[PDB]
RNA sequence: GCGUUGGAUUGUUCACCCACUAAUAGGGAACGUGAGCUCCCUACUGAUGAAUGUUACCGCAAUAGUAAUUGAACUUAGUACGAGAGGAACAGUUCAUUCGGAUAAUUGGUUUUUGCGGCUGUCUGAUCAGGCAUUGCCGCGAAGCUACCAUCCGCUGGAUUAUGGCUGAACGCCUCUAAGUCAGAAUCCAUGCUAGAACGCGGUGAU
RNA sequence: AGCGAAACCACAGCCAAGGGAACGGGCUUGGCAGAAUCAGCGGGGGCUUGUG
C-alpha cells in the first residue's frame, strides 16, 4: 500500500479539519475562504460537453455526481492569530452574544442534565455599550496576521436527528485586518448564504472523514479539483429542472435520499464523489490557488437531472409519472 | 561513507603486516 | 514524461493565472456583499418591527 | 538490402571499442567478492564475467559485419563505385579479419572458460579471468588498422546518394566547367556548385524531376581526361539504364578544345553505343559532323539564358526513354474567384478566425451563427426536448395546434354523453 | 475507456469474407504489465491472432486483428450499457485496410470512430 | 478545381465528409483546417455543415444526399437532426429512415439522377429514395463487392470504381448511368475509393497521398478543366 | 435524449438504466430493467406476461386505439424552428395528459362495470 | 526520483529463441521468505488508558511519513530540414496505461428482507393454513458483503548537480572561479497530503 | 459466572557501532526512554573490480 498515508487510525472526531487555507489576495475586499455541508447521496447527470479539443466535443455524457445539503451558517465569534516564531497561536478569539441552543449544545456532552448556563457571564460582559468587548477587537485589530471566524451548523433546518450543531473554523483572504474584524462585527449572528461562497462551474477541494468497516478506514480524506455543477436555493422551486428540460422537480428522488431527507434548503452538486457517506459532515475549501486549466475553465450547461428513486429502481421521475403511465388504480378509485 | 575507526583485529594486522615488511627486507 | 514537479507544466500553468477565473470570483464577490448585507437588512426589519 | 547505406552503426577506433566493452563488463556485472567464499561461486562469479565480454566484443563486430553491405553481392554498378572510391581488395580483407577475429574472441571464451571451472585457489581463479581479457584485447589491439578505415567508409557510405539502375536514368556528363553545373541548376532543385576552375565537383550529383505524370532522374558526372576521379565518371554510363547527354561548347570559355571533346567521343565509344546518346551544343562547323559518324547522334544549338530551348532538352530526352438530360452547377460558384493564399484582402476561413482567438485545439467549434433561419433573433437556440416523460419531437410537428382543435372538438362531444359520472 | 472482454486465450469468431472461421488471441497490443494477471482486450483493440479453423492461405500465419464484437456489456457516453451476442474479429494488415471486402454482423460504434476504412468496409453499423 | 487536404492525419476524406451540389458535411473536432479547405473552395455560396451522426465524426459514409434530399440513419439523435433542418434551405428536403442497417454511404451510391442500392435492402427504402430525392433507384454490384458506396464515387460527370471492375462490368453499368465509367485507384493504391475522395459536378477533394498519376485519372474521367 | 419504450414492458428507458441488446440480425433490443432482460434470455413471451404493456393492449385492459395516442407518433420530418411553434407545445402537451388519463379513467369505469 | 514481461525445455536445467512494451539494468540483505516450496522474549499494525484546577469547545505544529507514472492523438506540418526518399520539435490541447486515494449512480459472484410466485418429500376428515425439509429446488429481488468487473480525483515555489555563461584575477595576454555573479536535472528542500508529542503549547465557555 | 492444571524457571530482555578469537545478553561510545493494558501477523530467536 501507498506510505505517505500513515498511519492509518482513527480520525479525531466526525468533522474532519481543514489543514491548510487559501493565501491572500489583498486587492480584494473580505471574502470567506470554505464552507460546510452533510453529504447527500448520489445522481446521475447528463449534459453536453463543451469541452474543445476533445472526443467527446458537443456530444451528450453521462456522469455520477454527488449532492451536498448545505444549508446558510452562521457567525458566532471571530479570531486572531498572531504568527510566531513558533508558527501560530491564537492570542484572542471573541464571540456574539445572542447564541442559539444548537451552538450552546456543543459545549454539553450531557445536555439534558445540563443548567443550561453557558455563555451567561460572558453575555454580562457585552451588556454595555462595549468597553470589555471591544478591546478584545482591538487587541486582534493591532497584532494577529490571519483573522478567522467561528461558525456553526443550522441543524434544525437538516433532516438530521444529531441536533449538535458543528463548529468550525473558517479563515478570511480579504485583504487588511482593519477590515477582516470590521467584516465580522456586522455579521456577527448573521446567517451566510452558500451562493455567497462558491458559484457554479468551479473548481473545489472537499474534506470528510472516510466510510469505516471495521483497524480499517475512518481517516480523514481530503481529495481536490472538483467541479460544482449546481448551486441551488431552498426558496426557489423546481431544483431539478434545467434550462433544457424545465420540467417542474425537486433534485431530491421520490421519497427522499438514500437515508437521507427531503433537501427543503441550499444544495451543492460536485462531480463525482465526495469522501465518507450520507450524514458525514464535508467542509469545503476553494482550492488554494487559480489551476487555470481548460479543465477548469469550461462553463457547464446541465441538461437533465435524475430524479428517480434509487431505492430499489427508477422508471419514473415525478408521481406525476406514475399516473400517467399506470392510470388510476383500486385505493384511488 | 567510509569510517575512521580502527578495528582491532586491523590495528594489530597491520603491526602483523609491519613484521612482515622487518623479515622481507633483511632477505 | 513530465512530472507534477517538472518545469514545464509549472512555467505553462504560471502564465494563465491572470485569466476569467479570478474575475469570476469578484462577479461574485459582490454577491456576497448583496444578499448576505440584505440579511443585515432584513433582520434590521425584524427590528423596526419590535422597536415599533 | 536496398540502395541508401546511412543507417550503420559507428566504429569505435579500436582503443574506444576496448573502454566500452572492457567497462561493460564492469559496470554491468557484479565486481565483489570474498576470498572466503564457496568455490564454486567463485568459479560462476568469473564465467560470468569472460563470457559476458566474450559475447561483449562478437555483439560488436555483429553490428558491422551485417551493418556494411558485401561488396561483390550488391550490384554490377554499385560494385565498382565502391571499387573506384575505396580499394575493393582492402574492403573485402577489412570484412574477412573482422570475420576471423569474431571467431577468435568465441574461441578465447570457449577455451578459458573449460580451464575455469577446473580452478581451485581463488589466485588461480582470478588470473585466468585477467588472461581471458588479455586474449581477448590483444586480438582487438590489432584491429586499429583496419578500423580506421572502416570509419572513413563508415562516413563516405554515409553520405552517398541512392540511385536507382531501373528508374528513368539520364547522365549529365562533357568536359570540366562546360556548363553542365548551369543546366542542373535551373531544370531541378539540386545545389551545384558552378566555380571556374577545374574538378568542381569529384562526385555524383542527382537531380530528381517529373514528367507527363512519371519519374525521372538526371545524374551529374565529374569529368573525363587512369584516376579514380576519372574512373567513377566511365562507369557510370557503361553499368546504369540510361541515355547520356554529352555536352559541348562552341565558345571561347570551357578552357578546352571543342577538338579535344570529338577525340573524347571516338576514343570512349566502346561502352556508350548501346545507351542511345543524346548531344547538346551551348573546319570549325565540320568537325562537329565527325561525331555524327556514330550511329546514336543528335545535334541542337541551344541558348541557356531563355528557359524555353534548354526545356526542349528534357522533352527530347523524356521521349527517347519511354520506348527503350443534362448536369446541374449553381451560378454563384462559377461566380465566385479561386481562393488565393496570400492575399491581403479576402474572406476569412476557419483557420484564420480561430487563430486570432487562440490555438486550434482551446476554441471550442461553435455551431451557432452558420445556419439558415426564419428570424435571426433567435440563433440563441434553447428548445425544451423533454417534457414529462415523453419527449418534445415525438409531438413536434407544424400545423399541430390545428390537429389540437381536431381533439378539442372531440372532447365536447365525449362530454355531453355522460362519460363522467 | 470502455470494458474488457476477450483475454489472453480466447476463440473469437470471423465477420468478413476472407476465409477464416475463427482467431486464437496470443497477445494484446497496447497492454498494460500486470502482476499475476495477463492483459485484456476489448473493442477496436489490435491482437495478435492465429487461425484454427479456415484456408491453408490464411492458416500457419501470426497477423494482427482488430476486434469489432464485445460480447461483454460495456459503457456508452450516452447513458445505456449494451454488448452483442458473440466474441468477434476481423482481420487487417497493419495500416488499418481491409482483407475482406464486405463485413457481416454489427460493428461497434467505439471500433468505428478509431479505424476509418473499417467505417466503410462495414455492412450494418451498431 | 482538384483539391488536396487532410483530417486527423488520415488520407480517408470521404468517410468524415460528404460533398454535394448544394451542401457538405463535415464532422466538429478540434481541427478547423479540413473545414477550411472547403471554406476556401466552396465560400459562402452553398452551406457547410457543422454536425455529428448518431455522436460520431464519422458521417460521409453513414448519410446519403444530393441537390433534392438528404438520408439519415435510425441512430440519429433528435438534436444533431434538428440543427440539419436549421442550416438547409427548402431546396433539400431532410428524412430519418428506419432501417436494419445504419452505412447509408456504403449502401447508397447517389448524384442529382440516378442511384445505386444494395441488393437485400427492404421495399419501403427505394419507394421512399425515389419520391424525396427524384432520381431512380437500382439494386446492381459491382465486381461481386456488395457494399457500392464504398468502392464507387459517383456524380453527373463521371464515376471511378475499384481496379478490379471487369471490363463487362465497367461498360453494361456506363448505360445505367449514362455516363463513361473509369476503374482506377485513390490515395496511393487503395481499393476503397468512394470513401477514399468526395466528388461533384465542379469540385473533388482526395487524400495527400493521392499520386499525379491518380490525380490525371480524376481530372479526366470527372472533367474539371 | 430520446426516451424509449421497452422492448418487453413499452415503460420509458431513461438514459443511465437498463440494458441494451443488439442481435447479429441487428436492431435496438432496449430494456429498462435487468429483470425484463433476463426474461428475454429464457424465450418468454412479452404478451403472456401480465406486468407489462404488451398484453394489457392486446387482451382489453387499458384502451390501445385512442386519439391521444396517436399524437405520439414516432416523428421524422424536421422542422425549422420557430419561438412560438413550441411555446404551444407547452401548452398542448399538458392538455393532451389530461385528456389521456380522463379517458383512461372513463375505460376504467366501463371495465369495474359487472360489479354492481 | 519512478519503472523493469510472457511461452516450448527438468536422464543429473548447469543451453536458447519470436511475442509485446518506453525499457523489459545488474546486485546485496548467507543456511534471505527449506519449521510459504519441487502457553521462552520482543519488533511491528492498531486500540484504550491514570496523571499534570476540573470539564468542554475551537486550534497551533515540534516531529515522522509522503506520490504519482508512462505513452499516443489533434494543431504547430507535410513547415523547418533534404537531390528525393523521408520527416521534427517548443508553445496550445485530448485521452489512455500502471500505481494510489476515494466512491455505489449503473454493472456484477452476491442474500439467512431466509422478500414474493411455482413445484415436491410429508400430511392435518378435504378445500384453506404451509406445520416441517442439517439453509428443499427454480424464477427474480431491494438492503447489505463487495470488485478494473465499474465512476471521480491525483500540486507549485525555492535551492542545486552535470552543463552553458557574465565580470575577472592569479600570471602587464587569456581563462565560467580564486573573491564575485546569471540560468539550469524526473534531484534536493519547501508548498500541498497523513498523524499529532499520550510528560509540546494557546485561546475561549461554566461556579 | 463457577471449578482449575502442567511443562518450564540463574537473572533480565530497545536499537547503532566497537568490543581481536566462526562469543555477544550484561561492558565502551551514542540514539534514546514516562505509569497501566487489550487485539493482530504467523515476523525474527581494510579482502575485491579492466586490459594474459
Ligand atoms: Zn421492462
Amino acid at each position: 500500500g501507498h506510505l505517505g498515508f500513515l498511519p492509518r487510525k482513527r480520525a479525531a472526531s466526525i468533522r474532519a479539519r481543514v489543514k491548510a487555507f487559501p493565501k491572500d489576495d489583498r486587492s480584494k475586499p473580505v471574502a470567506l475562504t470554505s464552507f460546510l455541508g452533510y453529504k447527500a447521496g448520489m445522481t446521475t447527470i447528463v449534459r453536453d460537453l463543451d469541452r474543445p479539443g476533445s472526443k467527446f466535443h458537443k456530444r451528450e455524457v453521462v456522469e455520477a455526481v454527488t449532492v451536498v445539503d448545505t444549508p446558510p451558517v452562521v457567525v458566532v465569534g471571530v479570531v486572531g492569530y498572531v504568527e510566531t516564531p513558533r508558527g501560530l497561536r491564537s492570542l484572542t478569539t471573541v464571540w456574539a452574544e445572542h447564541l442559539s441552543d444548537e451552538v450552546k449544545r456543543r459545549f454539553y456532552k450531557n445536555w439534558y442534565k445540563s443548567k443550561k448556563k453557558a455563555f451567561t457571564k460572558y453575555s454580562a460582559k457585552y451588556a454595555q455599550d462595549g468597553a470589555g468587548i471591544e478591546r478584545e477587537l482591538a487587541r486582534i485589530k493591532k497584532y494577529a496576521s490571519v483573522v478567522r471566524v467561528l461558525v456553526h451548523t443550522q441543524i434544525r433546518k437538516t433532516p438530521l436527528a444529531q441536533k449538535k450543531a458543528h463548529l468550525a473554523e473558517i479563515q478570511l483572504n480579504g485583504g487588511s485586518i482593519s477590515e477582516k474584524v470590521d467584516w465580522a462585527r456586522e455579521h456577527f449572528e448573521k446567517t451566510v448564504a452558500v451562493d455567497s461562497v462558491f458559484e457554479q462551474n468551479e473548481m473545489i477541494d472537499a474534506i470528510a472523514v472516510t466510510k469505516g468497516h471495521g483497524q480499517r478506514g475512518y481517516h480523514s480524506r481530503t481529495s481536490i479539483n472538483h467541479k460544482i455543477y449546481r448551486v441551488g436555493k431552498g426558496d426557489d422551486e423546481a431544483n431539478g429542472a434545467t434550462s433544457f428540460d424545465r420540467t417542474k422537480k425537486t433534485i431530491t428522488p421520490m421519497g427522499g435520499f438514500v437515508h437521507y431527507g427531503e433537501i427543503k434548503n441550499d444544495f451543492i452538486m460536485v462531480k463525482g464523489c465526495i469522501p465518507g457517506n450520507r450524514k458525514r459532515i464535508v467542509t469545503l475549501r476553494k482550492s488554494l490557488y487559480t489551476n487555470t486549466s481548460r479543465k477548469a475553465l469550461e462553463e457547464v450547461s446541465l441538461k437533465w437531472i435524475d430524479t428517480a428513486s434509487k431505492f430499489g429502481k427508477g422508471r419514473f421521475q415525478t408521481p406525476a409519472e406514475k399516473h400517467a403511465f399506470m392510470g388510476t388504480l383500486k385505493k384511488d378509485l | 561513507r567510509q569510517s575512521r575507526r580502527t578495528s582491532t583485529k586491523l590495528k594489530e594486522g597491520i603491526k602483523k603486516k609491519a613484521s612482515a615488511h622487518r623479515k622481507k627486507e633483511k632477505k | 514524461a513530465k512530472s507534477l514537479r517538472a518545469s514545464s507544466h509549472l512555467n505553462a500553468k504560471s502564465v494563465k493565472r491572470r485569466g476569467v477565473f479570478q474575475k469570476a470570483v469578484d462577479a461574485r464577490e459582490q454577491r456576497i456583499s448583496d444578499k448576505l448585507k440584505e440579511d443585515l437588512l432584513k433582520q434590521k426589519l425584524e427590528d423596526l418591527k419590535k422597536k415599533e | 538490402m536496398q540502395l541508401s547505406w546511412k543507417d550503420i552503426p559507428t566504429v569505435a577506433p579500436a582503443n574506444d571499442l576496448l573502454d566500452i566493452v572492457l567497462n561493460r563488463t564492469q559496470r554491468k556485472t557484479p565486481t565483489v567478492i570474498r576470498p572466503g567464499f564457496k568455490i564454486t561461486r567463485i568459479r560462476a562469479f568469473y564465467m560470468r564475467k569472460v563470457k559476458y565480454t566474450g559475447e561483449g566484443f562478437v555483439e560488436k563486430f555483429e553490428d558491422i559485419l551485417k551493418g556494411f553491405p558485401n561488396i561483390n553481392d550488391v550490384h554490377p554498378f554499385h560494385r565498382d563505385l565502391m571499387d573506384t572510391l575505396y580499394e575493393k581488395n582492402h574492403y573485402k580483407i577489412s570484412l574477412a579479419a573482422i570475420s576471423r577475429a569474431k571467431s577468435l574472441v568465441e574461441q578465447v571464451a570457449r577455451d578459458y572458460v573449460r580451464l575455469l571451472k577446473f580452478g581451485q585457489s581463488l589466485f588461480q581463479c582470478k588470473q585466468l579471468k585477467r588472461a581471458a581479457l588479455g586474449r581477448m584485447a590483444t586480438i582487438v589491439k590489432k584491429l586499429r588498422d583496419p578500423l580506421a578505415y572502416l570509419e572513413q567508409v563508415r562516413q563516405h557510405i554515409g553520405r552517398l546518394p541512392s540511385i536507382d539502375p531501373n528508374t528513368r536514368t539520364l547522365l549529365i556528363c562533357g568536359y570540366p566547367n562546360v556548363g553542365k553545373s548551369s543546366f542542373l541548376r535551373c531544370i531541378t532543385k539540386s545545389d551545384v556548385d558552378v566555380q571556374p576552375y577545374a574538378f568542381t565537383t569529384k562526385s555524383l550529383y542527382v537531380g530528381h524531376f517529373d514528367y507527363k505524370y512519371l519519374r525521372f532522374q538526371a545524374i551529374d558526372t565529374p569529368g573525363i581526361l587512369m584516376n579514380n576521379i576519372e574512373m567513377q565518371s566511365i562507369y557510370a554510363i557503361a553499368h546504369l539504364r540510361s541515355c547520356v547527354l554529352y555536352f559541348m561548347d562552341l565558345s571561347e570559355q570551357c578552357g578546352f578544345t571543342i577538338e579535344a571533346q570529338v577525340k573524347l567521343f571516338h576514343s570512349i565509344k566502346p561502352l556508350f553505343a548501346n545507351k542511345s546518346v543524346m548531344v547538346v551544343i551551348n573546319e570549325r562547323a565540320q568537325l562537329l559532323e565527325s561525331v555524327k559518324e556514330v550511329p546514336g547522334v543528335e545535334i541542337m544549338t541551344s541558348s541557356c539564358q531563355l528557359e524555353e530551348n534548354v526545356m526542349e532538352v528534357r522533352n527530347k530526352a523524356c521521349e527517347k526513354l519511354l520506348a527503350s438530360r443534362t448536369p446541374f452547377i449553381p451560378e454563384s460558384v462559377k461566380n465566385l474567384k479561386k481562393y488565393d493564399p496570400e492575399d491581403p484582402n479576402r474572406r476569412k476561413l476557419a483557420r484564420d478566425i480561430e487563430a486570432e482567438n487562440g490555438g486550434a485545439g482551446v476554441f471550442n467549434v461553435n455551431l451557432k451563427d452558420k445556419y439558415l433561419l426564419e428570424d435571426d433573433e433567435w440563433k440563441n437556440d434553447i428548445m425544451p426536448e423533454i417534457l414529462d416523460g415523453k419527449n418534445v419531437y415525438d409531438f413536434l410537428d407544424p400545423e399541430i395546434a390545428a390537429k389540437l382543435q381536431a381533439l378539442e372538438e372531440e372532447e365536447e362531444k365525449l362530454e355531453n354523453e355522460g362519460f363522467y359520472n | 475507456r470502455i470494458s474488457l472482454g476477450l483475454p489472453v486465450g480466447a476463440i473469437m469468431n470471423c465477420a468478413d469474407n476472407s476465409g477464416a472461421r475463427n482467431l486464437y488471441i496470443i497477445a494484446v497490443k497496447g497492454s498494460g504489465s500486470r502482476l499475476n494477471r495477463l492483459p485484456a482486450a476489448s473493442l477496436g483493440d489490435m491482437v495478435m491472432a492465429t487461425v484454427k479453423k479456415g484456408k491453408p492461405e490464411l492458416r500457419k500465419k501470426v497477423m494482427p486483428a482488430i476486434v469489432v464484437r464485445q460480447a461483454k456489456s460495456w459503457r456508452r457516453r450516452d447513458g445505456v450499457f449494451l454488448y452483442f451476442e458473440d466474441n468477434a474479429g476481423v482481420i487487417a494488415n497493419p495500416k488499418g485496410e481491409m482483407k475482406g471486402s464486405a463485413i457481416t454482423g454489427p460493428v461497434g460504434k467505439e471500433c468505428a470512430d478509431l479505424w476509418p476504412r473499417v467505417a466503410s468496409n462495414s455492412g450494418v453499423v451498431v | 478545381m482538384a483539391t488536396r487536404t487532410q483530417f486527423e492525419n488520415s488520407n480517408e476524406i470521404g468517410v468524415f465528409s460528404k460533398l454535394t451540389n448544394t451542401y457538405c458535411l463535415v464532422a466538429v473536432g478540434g481541427s478547423e483546417n479540413f473545414y477550411s479547405a472547403f471554406e476556401a473552395e466552396l465560400g459562402d455560396a452553398i452551406p457547410i455543415v457543422h454536425t455529428t451522426i448518431a455522436g460520431t465524426r464519422i458521417i460521409g459514409r453513414m448519410t446519403a444526399g444530393n441537390r433534392r434530399g438528404l438520408l439519415v440513419p435510425t441512430q440519429t439523435t433528435d438534436q444533431e437532426l434538428q440543427h440539419l433542418r436549421n442550416s438547409l434551405p427548402d431546396s433539400v428536403k431532410i428524412q430519418r429512415v428506419e432501417e436494419r442497417l445504419s452505412a447509408l454511404g456504403n449502401v447508397i451510391c447517389c448524384n442529382d439522377y440516378v442511384a445505386l442500392v444494395h441488393p437485400d435492402i427492404d421495399r419501403e427504402t427505394e419507394e421512399l429514395i425515389s419520391d424525396v430525392l427524384g432520381v431512380e433507384v437500382f439494386r446492381q454490384t459491382i465486381s461481386g463487392n456488395i457494399l457500392v458506396g464504398s468502392y464507387c464515387s459517383l456524380s453527373n460527370q463521371g464515376g471511378l470504381v475499384h481496379p478490379q471492375t471487369s471490363v463487362q462490368d465497367q461498360e453494361e453499368l456506363s448505360s445505367l448511368l449514362q455516363v463513361p465509367l473509369v476503374a482506377g485507384t485513390v490515395n496511393r493504391g487503395s481499393s476503397v475509393v468512394g470513401a477514399g475522395m468526395v466528388v461533384n459536378d465542379y469540385l473533388a477533394v482526395t487524400g495527400l497521398d493521392t499520386t499525379a498519376p491518380e490525380l490525371s485519372v480524376i481530372e479526366s474521367i470527372f472533367r474539371l478543366q | 435524449m430520446r426516451i424509449y419504450q421497452c422492448h418487453f414492458c413499452s415503460s420509458p428507458c431513461y438514459p443511465g438504466h437498463g440494458i441494451m441488446f443488439v442481435r447479429n440480425d441487428a436492431k435496438e433490443f432496449r430494456f429498462c430493467r435487468s429483470k425484463c432482460h433476463k426474461a428475454f434470455k429464457q424465450r418468454r413471451n412479452p404478451r403472456k406476461l401480465k406486468w407489462t404493456k404488451a398484453f394489457r393492449k392486446a387482451a382489453g385492459k387499458e384502451l390501445a386505439v385512442d386519439s391521444t395516442l396517436t399524437f405520439a407518433q414516432r416523428r421524422n420530418v424536421p422542422v425549422r424552428y420557430n419561438r412560438e411553434l413550441v411555446a404551444t407545445t407547452l401548452k398542448a402537451m399538458a392538455r393532451i395528459e389530461e385528456i389521456r388519463q380522463k379517458r383512461e379513467r372513463a375505460f376504467y369505469k366501463n371495465r369495474m362495470r359487472g360489479n354492481k
